[PDB]
RNA sequence: GACUCGGUGAAAUCAUAGUACCUGUGAAGAUGCAGGUUACCCGCGACAGGACGGAAAGACCCCGUGGAGCUUUACUGUAGCC
RNA sequence: GACAAUGGUAGGAGAGCGUUCUAAGGGCGUUGAAGCAUGAUCGUAAGGACAUGUGGAGCGCUUAGAAGUGAGAAUGCCGGUG
RNA sequence: GAGGGUAGCGGAGAAAUUCCAAUCGAACCUGGAGAUAGCUGGUUCUCUCCGAAAUAGCUUUAGGGCUAGCCUCAAGUGAUGA
RNA sequence: GAGCUGUAAGUAAGCUUUGAUCCAGAGAUUUCCGAAUGGGGAAACCCAGCAUGAGUUAUGUCAUGUUAUCGAUAUGUGAAUACAUAGCAUAUCAGAAGGCACACCCGGAGAACUGAAACAUCUUAGUACCCGGAGGAAGAGAAAGAAAAUUCGAUUCCCUUAGUAGCGGCGAGCGAAACGGGAAGAGCCCAAACCAACAAGCUUGCUUGUUGGGGUUGUAGGACACUCUAUGAGUUACAAAGGACGACAUUAGACGAAUCAUCUGGAAAGAUGAAUCAAAGAAGGUAAUAAUCCUGUAGUCGAAAAUGUUGUCUCUCUUGAGUGGAUCCUGAGUACGACGGAGCACGUGAAAUUCCGUCGGAAUCUGGGAGGACCAUCUCCUAAGGCUAAAUACUCUCUAGUGACCGAUAGUGAACCAGUACCGUGAGGGAAAGGUGAAAAGCACCCCGGAAGGGGAGUGAAAUAGAACCUGAAACCGUGUGCUUACAAGUAGUCAGAGCCCGUUAAUGGGUGAUGGCGUGCCUUUUGUAGAAUGAACCGGCGAGUUACGAUUUGAUGCAAGGUU
């Protein structure tokens, strides 16, 4: 269950096998969003904000499930469990390395 | 033979496989199955109870 | 108003239909059957003899061990009154 | 190889296909499922297939169960179109 | 014209069976209620075997019913049937 | 534990690790109408009084308390009448009213349609409507019982007795009970004699009225006399009542094991191969069909708080056994009877038991009843006063589940901002209407047109998927076409067969038809129908011997003078 300033591997997308960060996470459609992955082309007519609006190209959200949190000493994707020491609960990667990838 | 704490409470995963206690045994799956594995204790008691 | 042209545009009805007349037969009064006779295909304007034309599961008549309203010295009861 | 019998209403008696679901066994499915359209094919009937299009995801076949099981008429009901 | 009253076994009537929310020989709306109907209409897939009656008796019975008569499968008896 | 500001995109300012928004417990706020209650009233409004206070130099205004009716408790006052009572005036109290799922229950009141092949006694049925009172369950209940042998024992409910005994215009039809097998198992408090005060009459007497205490049953218990026992049991639902000391269950939530690679594909969870957990192969989601991708499951933990079960102790409470019965009490206009009537399965009949109405009306332990009238003998039990858990009946909801249950004309009427549009003055009726894709990527731009629409381009695997949107069948209205038709008599076909055009699931081939024979559609209903008898405008969809309980029959299968729950 990934936090806003993680850095994960895809699994099955148009795009699959690319690394890259996640920018947001929209935790009621749970569609999370990756730079680099599945652009998506709009187009937007001339608006009160563009001065005759156009095409562009912009990554848009993909589904929470197709995408793992990967382990950082080791770079292979894993699956994370949780475990809690002292106060609070962290991330094992349950490859023995606990991450540190929040901030 | 009547209980099984583990035998029970093993072997309640697998497909294919039933843990009957020897008085709960009905007719539909003594005839789903195809192989009676059965102890040496319940062997001797079920000629004694049904026969 | 009907009629012709421009505008808009319903309805009851309707087994399928390219739907003639005579004499006869027939559930005894035929656009459909037999035998004749007469008629090329196609529309508009009218008329009302048929299609047992449409409209209402005939009010007339008769049935139901069907209901209602009324009457009386029909039967059994009852509110009141002596 | 014979030998006989086989029109048919009300109604009585047998053998049968198909639709939906479950149980068990055994399969086909993005190299294209169920439905939809078209075809000169197969069985004695109800019906069964097989190619080709359209279709984009869940179906058959054998055995055996249980039933909300089959459509052309009720001046039927509802929605469409004349 | 404005306010008001009388409500179904009831009310109103210069009496006609008129009026009571486009009606009335007893209003409407629910509930008993899928009332009852000896009466009309309707009842859906296929093929093999056999296949009648429209009469008798009695009925508040004559278009209804019950029994005998006439058909049908299943057992028997088996020479009684023409 | 990192984003949020409803359903709801767009904004524009903002909040947020100093812990938001959401999830659970607890508290403060809670305008106005509503039983409406200060008086009115067309519900959501209007008009006030009484004290306090703001305010203005005051009057107008405002603000929070306050005042309905019965009922109870306290004084005031107290008539026609003089003594008191109705009456009257103040102060406290919160008792009531209304609503409910009215589903289930208990009493009051209570129809007809229908069956008998008509109908009045009967039955539909003490059913539906109406009204009253409570509960999470109500009613019943501690023998004036059942029974007939040897008796056993409060009430309720389930199975059999059994469609039997019986009732009935002896018709239709109603229809028990005990014994037996089980479910779940508690029995108790008042009245009276007698005794101790209190008051009264009216005296050391008696009677009467309260207060305690004593006492509550039939193998006859109690009063009174006799003798012997006590800080051990019983309890806050019956038995008299309140409350501190201490284990679980609810109301949020944690952790939670196991995988890769290639191929076709827009995309794999699919195919093929190589691995792994399993107390986890329930279920759903993820671009197709996933035990190992996510949320989960098996198994484990958590609870500041607030309620419910509750175990323990603490408290209240509390004497229980025997004998003599030589006297005294045991529920009065009651039980019963006469008269009309309802209920008991039982229609007044041979009619007990049971309650109501009117009227007469007993005896008391040698009593008093009841054993289907009544009398005799014998067995059983003690009315006219109260209280009571469990077995059992229900779901408008709440929690967790399941389904040979439906998949939008089905399922609730209501999947969709439903009892809503809408019709009715009213009471009340009462619809239609689901689906883009994986993701909004929802067609920038160019062109004709005022726009609507449209052709290109563009996104997308697909726009022949364009927001009337998946799939798109029939009626029906259309477009060029291969054969064919203007001398013809027609339930529209079928069987012969010429000519011209096309080549098949390759078979005694498909379409068209100049001309000849043959011929009055279908269903219901009938002695009979083309019928001028009925029914259908056409095409879709929906729409009619079913189930429970029994009885008799053949077919099947166990066992055999035995079979069976
Ligand atoms: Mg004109
Ligand atoms: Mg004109
Ligand atoms: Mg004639
Ligand atoms: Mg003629
Ligand atoms: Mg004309
Ligand atoms: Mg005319
Ligand atoms: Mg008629
Ligand atoms: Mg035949
Ligand atoms: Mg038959
Ligand atoms: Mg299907
Ligand atoms: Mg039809
Ligand atoms: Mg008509
Ligand atoms: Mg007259
Ligand atoms: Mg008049
Ligand atoms: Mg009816
Ligand atoms: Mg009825
Ligand atoms: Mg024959
Ligand atoms: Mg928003
Ligand atoms: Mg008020
Ligand atoms: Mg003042
Ligand atoms: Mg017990
Ligand atoms: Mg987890
Ligand atoms: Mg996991
Ligand atoms: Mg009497
Ligand atoms: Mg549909
Ligand atoms: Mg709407
Ligand atoms: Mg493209
Ligand atoms: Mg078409
Ligand atoms: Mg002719
Ligand atoms: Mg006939
Ligand atoms: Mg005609
Ligand atoms: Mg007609």
């Amino acid at each position: 269950h990934i936090k806003k300033g993680d850095n994960v591997k895809v699994i099955a997308g148009k795009d699959k096998g690319k690394e890259g960060k996640v920018i947001a996470t929209l935790p009621k459609k749970d569609r999370v969003v990756v730079e680099g992955v599945n652009i998506m082309k709009k187009h937007q007519k001339p608006t009160q904000l563009n001065p005759e609006g156009g095409i562009l190209e912009t990554e848009a959200a993909i589904h929470v499930s197709n995408v793992q949190l990967l382990d950082p000493k080791t770079n292979e994707p894993t699956r994370v469990g949780y475990k809690f020491v002292d106060g609070k609960k962290v991330r094992i990667a349950k490859k023995s390395g606990e991450e540190i990838k929040s901030n | 033979e009547n209980e099984d704490v583990n035998v029970e409470l093993s072997a309640r995963n697998i497909p294919g496989v039933q843990v009957t206690t020897a008085q709960g045994l009905n007719v539909l799956d003594i005839t789903n199955a195809d192989s009676l594995v059965i102890t040496e204790a319940a062997a001797k008691k079920v000629e004694e109870v049904l026969g």
